[PDB]
């Protein structure tokens, strides 16, 4: 039953839906009852009990298809932890805004922006679609 | 290649070989489940009888699991096949994975 | 001959995980820190 | 082409030695005579300080910075003209 | 037998999402970042000349 | 016009280069320069794979022109089959340099 | 792939320690430089 | 009891593939149509309608009176 | 012992280890330069107060990421570790030369760091165009130190390309034809033939820039009858092959990772994938002047370069579709390397498509030298290369080290990196279409919002990079040794165990002809 | 014990010393061009030369003396030398490209003509024709050398190889004399730039190839070569034909067509 | 000029620029469709338990996936090359103006009749008049007649620069020793901005271009007053 | 006499984006003509077209460097 | 001259565990020590020179 490094060059056991009959049995050394069970398997399988049938399955295979195919909760740990580190990055960006960046230029002040915005509409910036197109020059207001 | 009927007969004959060995039984099933189809009952019948001649109950059950797995989300296919094999399952005393509790996760 | 095997086919020791943490910290941290320090150096020259 | 000679029964050492001394080196002798016959210094041209010549965007790393590496005073003027 | 994800997954999901949302909302809205969004529908133009 | 004085490989080749030359003379290939030719590969007439140890990697190109080669360790003992095509191989260990 | 269990398991506490030192090793020296940019800019 | 009817057992992956590649083609046609009307024609019509009765001197005169130009007051 | 092994090596695995470590340390330098770029741009105004420094940091970021991070990891690192094992060879053809190609890299890197420390750095762009890179506008040693750094990096790579071509052509089992070799070994052969023919032209070009700066030649100075545009032709004649060299070994790794995690014995359409890589490598020599559509080019020459450039989409599309047809019908294993390859396939396609928009010279007039070009190459190059690298690295790390990674932590790393790169580069498209120039230290105020979001994105990828360094530590700290690996019958590099012995294939594989 | 035919090389210090000699040569050219000093460059040229000598000495120990060049090893070296020579052809191609770009569309600073106003080109029928005859001649003698070796003739291999080396030296002295006599210089605009950088790098390869044939000459004097195994002599002959071919393109392009 | 949060191109000021907008809309539709198809197929490949892992035959499918992409490329190339040749066709300009780049400002020469030339520098942020645009305004704009084909010739007196005006679809490198030519025609009066677009050293970001498009008679008088 | 000049017309000799040689050819033609006229005691007025063309096309600094080099005797074109 | 390659073949095939670059004898060690001294000492000297060149000398 123990798999060793020094066994790498030998056929090994795998549970894969797409390779259902692996190259070796799951259990290679049998107990005396396991051995007699194998002897019993050579007679009609209708004489084997359910528990003996299950045991013959489990000597050949490690996990059933239902077991090997099961879904897990790992996605919760992945998505949660990715969110936590993304949240941590925002701490870094709060530190950089507080300690690294100085004031932005005065052209971002509310009054500058209001005047600059008028002057864009005076020169009809993007008058066909992008910007002045959205201003109503008759009603003197943004188009609804 | 060949007709459905031809393909199925070739696989029936492969598994019906009297002295098929354990290497050949595995090679067969592991090759067969590479194809885009759920094997016909007649093919599964012949591979379960090869398991009987090879004294291998465990591989017969696993062959039933793989028919179910090959059907993917088409849930009507596995009960149809088990229906079809029922005289064989009875004659050989093969219990289904469900009868053995091996469908529970 | 040379040592073979996990942990032995590499030019750094993994025999102690804390000493490895310090070596990895200094290795990757020195690459990462370098350009910050080269910008500091060029801003300090005028 | 085929050149105007012939051999081909075998291109071995005897044949390539025959080409070495019968054609290749006589050629070199003839060209050596043609050269060492149109030798003799020709009269150097008037200096004109054209801005596409005698370029100096950085001094050279040797001498006074202003002489080329195989500078020949007879025929290579400096930017300011021929040397004394 | 419960692995790490069965035991901690719901907690990791819930707190990681809460924390992430909280700290990005705070960074985006409370610390003076100027996003410079469009003036359209928001700015009253004012005489400049 | 012609003379001698240059050694021949028969006279002066040494080390492994001399070993390969002398083996080729006897039609042998101890250093694996040639591709072995397949047998029919049945259980009765398996491909014979020489080794100087107890296991050797085999690549099987199951059909001519396949681009996929199938690789596996072949161990001393009963013949083993390619996991793709079933062709048989049997290890024949030992020796080299006498 | 299958593997052995770890020869020297790294518990949650030891991972928090490894992650924190890895993070400080990149954050602190750059943080120091950038904190002091203005001391350089007019130095 | 009732026996179960025999289902399609062969080619199920190919079948699924053909169904959805056809579907993706239909959706592609849908999107081209939406896009040609929401974007591409929309643009042609914005430009066409802007220029249809456009008066460049009038636009210039409005710009001049708003004080935007160096060369015109 | 230590010095004989690690400084005098003649072993392909150790030398490949060295290149992975070198490239990883380069990638930290490169990433820190990229964070400086985006910190300067993260809000309007000046951060560094010195745009000559901002230009040096941008120039260094590209040379570090291209010559010291991608090429060493992909061809020096994965090439040396994997190509001999995938063909059953006992080492490279020239095992001691192989060690000089590695050792030329630390000196080439020291010269580039010297260039940034002396004078005011080389603030030229990684294209180093004269006259800005000439001796009046960049007087002093910095550009010359950059030129030599590229000379030593060129010779390392030209000798590596001779070694990989010879190894791949001469050292396969006698029965294995070239059409039995894995796709990664072909992707390496083809990258090496591109290196062999492209690098010598860039060495000619930058040696002429060196003589124009120091020996009073005038190849690129109109005062002597030279022409700055001649430099751009010789730079780009190398530069377009260089971008396919950066991605080709990524395409090789991706074919193996998608085959492996789809549980397939082989990629779909193997000879179509060989044809596609050879076609892309051949067309990669006849398109370079799409880097020069705004220099004053004749209309018929623009037409030809637009049409020849677009043709590359045909063979590249065959490889994208063939990777999709390889996933088709697979038993998909969602391992972290699979995630990195599927991210590659989608993000490489986005970037290749924005390349096709730029191939249209009439649209390129408006888009050239804007952030739409930066968004193009950070999708196809920065992300395609880096994601194939990360997928390779997480796939093959248990082969090279003998230890496993924590797959959950590796999934977490993937997720964070995927968010970061997309937040950083996707808005650069809007910046480009609306006309923001590249290589600027500050922008008109209208460009603030996309710049602000792109710079916040850059910090998210930084958190991913830090995490990845912890993930490697934890694997080495925990020492989970590999026991079993699936599909060795079609992945020869794993069949000698993990890590394989120092000498492998001392007895070669037996492969029959038949 | 291996049972393939390829060569596992002993761990060696020459790759590291060659990489560091590269850093010293380039550091040293920087020092010479900007910090007025030849010190680093001279140490780097000296280490470069020691590195080449010991490295190639060891390849000769490995092959002639230890027997590690089996036919598979030798075929790999043939490919390596062909791919190297292709890389050198692409390097010269950059210089021919710069030549044709400048001379086919001469700018107004030149007078809008080629050769530029004020340039008096060498007469291609004088020394340049001689140099052409000298290199073609040496291609014929090195072929005589190669056949004498394959035919097992020691004295005539030595004489033909000597003659070939004497021709290489004669071309080098000729070209040195032409450079001194030339009335234009490397600073004479793009005419001087293309002429001296393209012929100067060719001249450097003539010196390297001559040095390589001189090493083959001393190896042949010590009986290293056999009549069937002599790859260093084949590599030196393929390199020498490369140098001859590059010269033919220089002569036609620069000296003849560009005059 | 660009405006905050803009996603696409500046509105077109010249009829070449409107052509490019329609061509970009056609190309972008094709780019979205392909990228969204590959993302969709990826999700489809990954969302079934059905398997098929045996060797698959590739020659039928490689036909569709080489011919369909070839047709899509020809469907981009055709309108693409139509625009290219249309822009190139003989125009007859009524005016030639030269611009020379320098580190770091532009100069302009209008010498068809008189000798008019001047330099044009960015307005420093601290000197901007209320409402003016940071990094974009200049002291001396390039005044030009609207509704007229103008030939711009572009060069440099020092390193490379590039003279760009995105709303007019223009970008032409400025190379010392070369005189590159491009044509400009504005459908509208107004102020059109652009920025130097080839890295030329430490103030590459700070040498903008501003065109001021006005009726010809204003342009004549402005020219006279700039002598 | 044949005037109303607005700007230099399209010249099929120089149809592409680089107009350096158009500027240069008209500068040379002007000065060659003016040389021909001043010599053969005719009138420079006939050289006008080339003068207008090279003025419209050539950068002022090119014209001014080339005039200096003609005065200096180092102008490399033939006049 | 006489052919003495067989003597050299014996020398370099001596089973003494020496790597090929030192197997000719003491003279190899001395050449190796000269080369490596010059390379390492030159490399330290080039780092000094970078240190010197990294700062303005006004
Ligand atoms: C990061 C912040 C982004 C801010 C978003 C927009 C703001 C809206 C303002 C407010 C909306 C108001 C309406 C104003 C209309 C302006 C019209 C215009 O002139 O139009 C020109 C515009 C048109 O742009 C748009 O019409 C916006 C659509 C954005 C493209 C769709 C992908 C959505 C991406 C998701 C977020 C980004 C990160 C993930 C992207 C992942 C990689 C693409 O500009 C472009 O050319 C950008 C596209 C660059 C080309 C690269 C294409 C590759 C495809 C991408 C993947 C798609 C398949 C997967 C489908 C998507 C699955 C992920
Ligand atoms: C990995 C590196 C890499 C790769 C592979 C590519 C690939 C391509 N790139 Fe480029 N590119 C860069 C790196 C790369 N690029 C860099 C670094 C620059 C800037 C250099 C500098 O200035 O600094 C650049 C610049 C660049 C420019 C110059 C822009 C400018 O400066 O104005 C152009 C112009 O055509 C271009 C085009 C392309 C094209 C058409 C491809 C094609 O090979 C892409 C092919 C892929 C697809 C099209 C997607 C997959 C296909 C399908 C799904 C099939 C169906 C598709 C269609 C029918 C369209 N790239
Ligand atoms: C007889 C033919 C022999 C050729 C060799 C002779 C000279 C010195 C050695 C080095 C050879 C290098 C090759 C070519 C490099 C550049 C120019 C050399 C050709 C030459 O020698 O040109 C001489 C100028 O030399 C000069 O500047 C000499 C400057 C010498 C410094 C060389 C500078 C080093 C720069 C080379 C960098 C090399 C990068 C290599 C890339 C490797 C690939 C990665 C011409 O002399 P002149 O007085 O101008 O005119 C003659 C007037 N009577
Ligand atoms: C003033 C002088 C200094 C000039 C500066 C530059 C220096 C000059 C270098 C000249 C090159 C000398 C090369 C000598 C190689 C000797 C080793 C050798 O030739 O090795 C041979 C293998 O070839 C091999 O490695 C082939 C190895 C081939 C090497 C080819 C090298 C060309 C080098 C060019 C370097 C410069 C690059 C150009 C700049 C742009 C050994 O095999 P055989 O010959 O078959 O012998 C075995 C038989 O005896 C068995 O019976
Ligand atoms: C782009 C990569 C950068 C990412 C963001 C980096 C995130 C920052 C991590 C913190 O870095 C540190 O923070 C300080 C403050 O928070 C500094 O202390 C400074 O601040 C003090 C308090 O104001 C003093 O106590 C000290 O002297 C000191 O220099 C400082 O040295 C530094 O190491
Ligand atoms: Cu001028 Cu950039
Ligand atoms: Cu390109
Ligand atoms: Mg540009
Ligand atoms: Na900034
Ligand atoms: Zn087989």
């Amino acid at each position: 039953s123990v798999v060793k490094s020094e066994d790498y060059a030998l056929p090994s056991y795998v549970d894969r839906r797409d390779y259902p009959l692996p190259d070796v049995a799951h259990v290679k050394n049998l107990s005396a009852s396991q051995k007699a069970l194998k002897e019993k398997e050579k007679a009609s399988w209708s004489s084997l009990s359910i528990d003996e049938k299950v045991e013959l399955y489990r000597l050949k295979f490690k996990e059933s298809f239902a077991e090997m195919n099961r879904s897990t909760n790992e996605w919760k740990t992945v998505v949660g932890a990715a969110m936590f580190f993304i949240g941590f990055t925002a701490l870094l960006l709060i530190w950089e805004k507080h300690y690294v960046y100085g004031p932005i230029p005065h052209t971002f002040e509310e009054e500058w922006v209001a005047k600059q915005t008028k002057r864009m509409l005076d020169m009809k910036v993007a008058p066909i679609q992008g910007f002045s197109a959205k201003w109503d020059y008759d009603k003197n207001e943004w188009k609804k | 290649h060949e007709t459905d009927e031809e393909f199925d007969a070739r696989w029936v004959t492969y598994f019906n070989k009297p002295d098929i060995d354990a290497w050949e039984l595995r090679k067969g099933m592991n090759t067969l489940v590479g194809y885009d189809l759920v094997p016909e009952p007649k093919i599964i019948d012949a591979a379960l009888r090869a398991c009987r001649r090879l004294n291998d109950f465990a591989s017969a059950v696993r062959i039933l699991e793989v028919v179910k797995d090959k059907a993917g989300p088409h849930k009507e296919i596995y009960p149809y096949v088990i229906q079809e094999l029922r005289p064989t399952l009875n004659e050989l005393g093969i219990s289904t994975p469900e009868e053995l509790g091996l469908d529970k996760v | 001959h040379y040592e073979e095997g996990p942990g032995k086919n590499i030019p750094f020791s993994v025999e102690n995980k804390w000493r490895l943490l310090a070596m990895m910290t200094l290795f990757f941290g020195s690459g990462f820190a370098a350009p910050f320090f080269i910008v500091r150096h060029q801003l300090l020259k005028k | 082409a085929s050149a105007a000679k012939g051999d081909h029964g075998g291109t071995g050492a005897r044949t390539w030695r025959f080409l070495t001394f019968g054609l290749a080196l006589p050629s070199v002798a003839l060209c050596t005579l043609n050269s060492w016959l149109h030798s003799g210094h020709r009269e150097r041209p008037a200096f004109i300080p054209y801005h596409h010549l005698r370029i100096r965007t950085k001094p050279f790393s040797w001498g006074d910075g202003n002489h080329t590496f195989f500078h020949n005073p007879r025929v290579n003027p400096l930017p300011t003209g021929y040397e004394k | 037998a419960p692995d790490f994800h069965d035991k901690y997954g719901n907690a990791v999901l819930a707190s990681g999402a809460t924390f992430c949302v909280a700290v990005w909302v705070y960074m985006a809205t409370q610390i003076g970042i100027e996003w410079n969004p469009s003036p359209v529908g928001r700015v009253t133009p004012k005489e400049w000349r | 016009a012609s003379g001698g004085g240059v050694p021949t490989d028969e006279e002066q080749a040494t080390g492994l280069e001399r070993e390969v030359m002398l083996a080729a003379r006897k039609g042998q290939d101890p250093y694996n320069i040639l591709a072995p030719k397949a047998t029919s590969g049945t259980k009765e007439d398996p491909n014979l794979v020489p080794s100087i140890t107890n296991k050797r990697i085999v690549g099987c190109i199951c059909e001519e022109d396949n681009s996929t080669v199938i690789w596996f360790w072949l161990h001393k003992g009963e013949a083993q089959r390619c996991p793709s095509c079933g062709t048989h191989y049997k290890l024949v260990p030992h020796q080299l340099a006498h | 792939i299958t593997a052995k269990p770890a020869k020297t398991p790294t518990s949650p506490k030891e991972q928090a320690i490894g992650l924190s030192v890895t993070f400080l090793s990149f954050l602190l020296p750059a943080g120091w430089v950038l904190y002091h940019l203005d001391n350089y800019k007019k130095s | 009891s009732t026996a179960l009817a025999k289902p399609q057992m062969r080619g199920l992956l190919a079948r699924r593939l053909r169904f959805h590649i056809v579907g993706a083609f239909m959706v592609s046609l849908g999107f081209a149509t939406f896009y040609k009307f929401a974007v591409a024609e929309k643009r042609k019509k914005a430009y066409a309608d802007f220029y249809r009765n456009y008066d460049s001197m009038k636009d210039f005169e409005e710009m001049r009176k708003a004080g935007i130009f160096q060369s015109a007051k | 012992m230590f010095i004989n092994r690690w400084l005098f090596s003649t072993n392909h695995k150790d030398i490949g280890t060295l290149y992975l470590l070198f490239g990883a340390w380069a990638g930290m330098v490169g990433t820190a330069l990229s964070l400086l770029i985006r910190a300067e741009l993260g809000q309007p105004g000046t951060l560094l107060g010195d745009d000559q420094i901002y230009n040096v940091v941008v120039t260094a970021h590209a040379f570090v990421m291209i010559f010291f991070m991608v090429m060493p990891i992909m061809i020096g690192g994965f090439g040396n570790w994997l190509v001999p094992l995938m063909i059953g060879a006992p080492d490279m053809a020239f095992p001691r030369m192989n060690n000089m190609s590695f050792w030329l890299l630390p000196p080439s890197f020291l010269l580039l760091l010297a260039s940034s420390m002396v004078e005011a750095g080389a603030g030229t762009g990684w294209t180093v165009y004269p006259p800005l890179a000439g001796n009046l506008a960049h007087a002093g040693a910095s550009v010359d130190l950059t030129i030599f750094s590229l000379h030593l990096a060129g010779v390392s790579s030209i000798l590596g390309a001779i070694n990989f071509i010879t190894t791949i052509i001469n050292m396969k089992p006698p029965a294995m034809s070239q059409y039995q070799t894995p796709l990664f070994v072909w992707s390496v052969m083809i990258t090496a033939v591109l290196l062999l023919l492209s690098l010598p032209v860039l060495a000619a070009g930058i040696t002429m820039l060196l003589t124009d700066r120091n020996l009073n030649t005038t190849f690129f100075d109109p005062a002597g009858g030279g022409d700055p545009i001649l430099y751009q032709h010789l730079f780009w004649f190398f530069g377009h092959p260089e971008v396919y060299i950066l991605i080709l070994p990524g395409f090789g790794m991706i074919s193996h990772i998608v085959t492996y995690y789809s549980g397939k014995k082989e990629p779909f359409g193997y000879m179509g994938m060989v044809w596609a890589m050879m076609s892309i490598g051949f067309l990669g020599f006849i398109v370079w002047a799409h880097h020069m559509f705004t220099v004053g080019m004749d209309v018929d020459t623009r037409a030809y370069f637009t049409s020849a450039t677009m043709i590359i989409a045909i063979p590249t599309g065959v490889k994208v579709f063939s990777w999709l047809a390889t996933l088709h019908g697979g038993n998909i294993k969602w391992s972290p390397a699979m995630m990195w390859a599927l991210g590659f396939i989608f993000l490489f396609t986005v970037g290749g498509l924005t390349g096709i928009v730029l191939a249209n010279s009439s649209l390129d007039i408006v888009l050239h030298d804007t952030y739409y070009v930066v968004a193009h190459f950070h999708y196809v190059l920065s992300m395609g290369a880096v994601f194939a690298i990360m997928g390779g690295f997480v796939h093959w790390f248990p082969l090279f080290s003998g230890y496993t990674l924590n797959d959950t932590w590796a999934k977490i790393h993937f997720a964070i990196m995927f968010v970061g790169v997309n937040m950083t580069f996707f808005p650069q498209h809007f910046l480009g279409l609306s006309g923001m120039p590249r290589r600027y230290s500050d922008y008109p105020d209208a460009y603030t919002m996309w710049n602000t979001i792109s710079s916040m994105g850059s910090f998210i990828s930084l958190t991913a990079v830090m995490l990845m360094v912890f993930i490697i530590w934890e694997a080495f700290a925990s020492k989970r040794e590999v026991l079993t690996v699936d599909l060795t019958t079609t992945n020869l590099e794993w069949l000698n165990g993990c890590p394989p012995p120092y000498h492998t294939f001392e007895e070669p594989t037996y492969v029959n002809l038949k | 014990h291996q049972t393939h035919a390829y060569h596992m090389v002993n761990p060696s210090p020459w790759p590291l010393t060659g990489a560091l000699s590269a850093l010293l040569m380039t550091s040293g050219l920087t020092m010479w061009f900007h910090f007025n000093s030849m010190t680093l460059l001279m140490i780097g040229l000296t280490t470069n030369m020691l590195t080449m000598y010991q490295w190639w000495r060891d390849v000769i120990r490995e092959s002639t003396f230890q027997g590690h060049h089996t036919p598979a090893v030798q075929k790999g070296l043939r490919y390596g030398m062909i791919l190297f020579i292709i890389s050198e052809v692409l390097f010269f191609t950059g210089f021919f490209w710069a030549f044709y770009h400048s001379s086919l569309a001469p700018t107004p600073e030149l007078g809008g003509c080629w050769p530029p106003t004020g340039i008096h080109p060498l007469n291609p029928l004088e020394v340049p024709l001689l140099n052409t005859s000298v290199l073609l001649a040496s291609g014929v003698s090195i072929t005589w050398a190669h056949h004498s070796l394959m035919e097992g003739d020691r004295k005539h291999m030595l004489q033909a190889l000597f003659i070939t080396i004497t021709l290489g030296v004669y071309f080098t002295l000729l070209q040195a004399s032409e450079y001194y006599e030339a009335p234009f210089t490397i600073s004479d605009g793009v005419y001087g730039s293309t002429f001296f950088v393209a012929t100067g790098f060719h001249g450097l390869h003539v010196i390297i190839g001559s040095t390589f044939l001189i090493v083959c000459f001393f190896r042949q004097l010590k009986f290293h070569f056999t009549s069937n195994h002599h790859f260093g002599f084949e590599a030196a002959a393929w390199y020498w034909h490369f140098v001859d071919v590059v010269w033919l393109f220089l002569y036609v392009s620069i000296y003849w067509w560009g005059s | 000029m660009a405006y905050p949060m803009q996603l696409g191109f500046q509105d077109a000021t010249s009829p070449i620029m409107e052509e490019l907008l329609h061509f970009h809309d056609h190309t972008l539709m094709i780019v979205f469709l392909i990228s969204s198809l590959v993302l969709y197929i990826i999700s489809l490949m990954l969302t079934t338990k059905l398997t098929h892992t045996s060797t698959m035959d590739a020659q039928e499918v490689e036909t569709i996936w080489t011919i369909l992409p070839a047709i899509i490329l020809i469907l981009i190339a055709l309108p693409s090359l139509r625009i290219l040749y249309m822009m190139d066709e003989i125009n007859n300009p009524s005016l030639t103006v030269k611009t020379m780049g320098h580190q770091w400002y532009w100069s302009y020469e209008y010498t068809d009749y008189e000798d008019l030339s001047f330099d044009s520098y960015m307005i420093p942020t601290s000197e901007l008049k209320p409402g003016e645009l940071r990094l974009l305004e200049v002291d001396n704009r390039v005044v030009l007649p609207m509704e007229m084909t103008i030939r711009m010739l572009v060069s440099s007196e020092d390193v490379l620069h590039s003279w760009a005006v995105p709303s007019l679809g223009l970008k032409t490198d400025a190379i010392p020793g070369r005189l590159n030519q491009t044509t400009l025609m504005s459908s509208r009066p107004g102020l059109y901005y652009g920025q130097c677009s080839e890295i030329c050293g430490s103030n590459h970001s700070f040498m903008p271009i501003v065109l001021e498009l006005v009726p010809l008679k204003y342009f004549e008088k402005w020219s006279a007053s700039m002598l | 006499k044949i005037k109303n000049y607005q700007t230099a017309p399209f010249d099929s000799r120089f149809p592409n984006q680089n107009q350096t040689r158009n500027c240069w050819q008209n500068y040379l033609d002007f000065h060659r003509c003016e040389k021909a006229m001043t010599a053969k005691g005719g009138d420079v007025s006939v050289c006008e077209w080339y003068r207008r063309v090279y003025k419209s096309l050539c950068p002022i600094s090119w014209v001014s460097t080339w005039d200096d080099r003609r005065a200096e005797g180092t102008f490399p074109g033939k006049i | 001259f006489e052919n003495r390659v067989a003597e050299k073949q014996k020398l370099f095939q001596e089973d003494n565990g020496l790597p090929v670059h030192l197997k000719g004898g003491a003279t190899d060690n001395i050449l190796y020590r000269v080369t490596m001294t010059l390379c390492l000492g030159g490399t330290l000297y080039s780092l000094y020179c970078l240190g010197w060149a990294s700062f303005p000398h006004k």
